[PDB]
């Protein structure tokens, strides 16, 4: 329905914005721990 | 594809 596009919609875009905040610190303590 | 095609069902379905 039309609801459910803006349900997926902003289920998406909140999903967006969790995954790439997710991979940017994990990457982020992945370069960290590269430790010499 | 996958996410609008449940969407076609349901109105293939609904009605």
């Amino acid at each position: 329905l039309s609801t459910r596009i803006i349900g997926g919609i902003w289920w998406f875009f909140t999903l967006i914005i969790i995954s790439s905040y997710t991979a940017n610190l994990a990457a982020f303590l992945t370069v960290e721990r590269m430790e010499s | 594809l996958a996410y609008l095609g449940v969407s076609v069902v349901l109105f293939v379905i609904a009605r």
